């Protein structure tokens, strides 16, 4: 299963 | 026997339009387990192995939800390194991330893994600590610094640490017929006269699982790399692997030159010869 | 910023005349993501190609497999035609029964 979720750069 | 497993994401941008082409794909070792593509139909994760189709409707609305907010992630910051780069909108660019979790075969938690690289080239990944980051320059350096006044390496630690090999565990469980198999390497010598002094020996390993595998060649008992080629190992399309590794030797001289072939499948390294 | 493809075309099982097979390219080590690739029979395009989903190496570079269904004969001739911006032209691999 995947991250949640990713981050801004 | 250890495991991983991974996921990957490539968006594209397209400047005819404003939105990004997105592909990720979900591997448990070499074996594909879901995708979800921007440009299909369905807009939902879908099923690439057998064991991932029991998963209920909640698995595959999760699932599509994480994935559809990465791939708007990625739409933001193809803008955002647009101007960290100062580039314009006409040129079409590329982000793509790795990450997952390696388990041993007592199923805890080994190593860690988020890359992320931009047109091809390093932007930033969480180091093995899982505390700490690598920028590959000053525009990276600003992502960092926003990652470390957010704490995100915690964040995602917790999931690598803790999500990451549970979801693994249940996969290798679920999957257990197929993932956990050894298929060993059928190997055979193929051989080709080039003229009066050379000729060609071509060593095969085929059908074998997983696609780590090691050829070499020895030349009366050394290990033999002059006037040699290997292939990369590439998939036959059944789930199995295939490789190849040649040397040209003069002709009648064949008797000297053997192959070596090595894999977590062979109870002992193989060797042939024409 | 740009990677030219590598081309391996080949069968999934060894080559018997008459008995049904898959016949692969594996293009690999490329970026841009964007590529063509067909697999030929005597000069002209398959028609029933499937390719694996987009995914890439350690070093970013991208990989995939396109494949069909195929019997191959004696007089049948197969190949894998790569377009992609880093050719000046396409690059026609044809495909040898031993490699």
């Amino acid at each position: 299963c995947t991250e949640l979720k990713l981050s801004d750069y | 026997g250890s495991h991983s497993m991974r996921y990957f994401s490539t968006s594209v941008s397209r400047p005819g339009s404003g939105e990004p082409r997105f592909i990720a794909v979900g591997y448990v070792d070499d074996t594909q387990f879901v995708r979800f593509d921007s440009d299909a139909a369905s807009q939902r994760m879908e099923p690439r192995a057998p064991w991932i189709e029991q998963e209920g409707p909640e698995y595959w609305d999760q699932e599509t939800r994480n994935v559809k907010a990465h791939s708007q992630t990625d739409r933001e910051n193809l803008g955002t390194l647009r101007g960290y780069y100062n580039q314009s909108e006409a040129g079409s660019h590329t982000i793509q991330i790795m990450y997952g979790c390696d388990v041993g075969s007592d199923g805890r938690f080994l190593r860690g893994y988020e890359q992320h690289a931009y047109d091809g080239k390093d932007y930033i990944a969480l180091n093995e600590d899982l505390r700490s980051w690598t920028a590959a320059d000053m525009a990276a350096q600003i992502t960092q610094r926003k990652w470390e006044a957010a704490r995100r390496a915690e964040q995602l630690r917790a999931y690598l640490e803790g999500t990451c090999v549970e979801w693994l565990r249940r996969y290798l469980e679920n999957g257990k017929e197929t993932l956990q198999r050894t298929d060993p390497p059928k190997t055979h010598m193929t051989h080709h006269p080039i003229s009066d002094h050379e000729a060609t020996l071509r060593c095969w390993a085929l059908g074998f699982y997983p696609a780590e595998i090691t050829l070499t060649w020895q030349r009366d008992g050394e290990d033999q790399t002059q006037d040699t080629e290997l292939v990369e190992t590439r998939p036959a399309g059944d789930g199995t692997f295939q490789k190849w590794a040649a040397v040209v030797v003069p002709s009648g001289e064949e008797q000297r030159y053997t192959c070596h072939v090595q894999h977590e499948g062979l109870p002992k390294p193989l060797t042939l010869r024409w | 910023i740009q990677r030219t493809p590598k081309i391996q075309v080949y069968s999934r099982h060894p080559a018997e005349n008459g008995k049904s097979n898959f016949l692969n390219c594996y293009v690999s080590g490329f970026h841009p993501s964007d590529i063509e690739v067909d697999l030929l029979k005597n000069g002209e395009r398959i028609e029933k190609v499937e390719h694996s989903d987009l995914s890439f190496s350690k070093d970013w570079s991208f990989y995939l497999l396109y494949y069909t269904e195929f019997t191959p004969t004696e007089k049948d001739e197969y190949a894998c035609r790569v377009n992609h911006v880093t050719l000046s032209q396409p690059k026609i691999v044809k495909w040898d029964r031993d490699m």
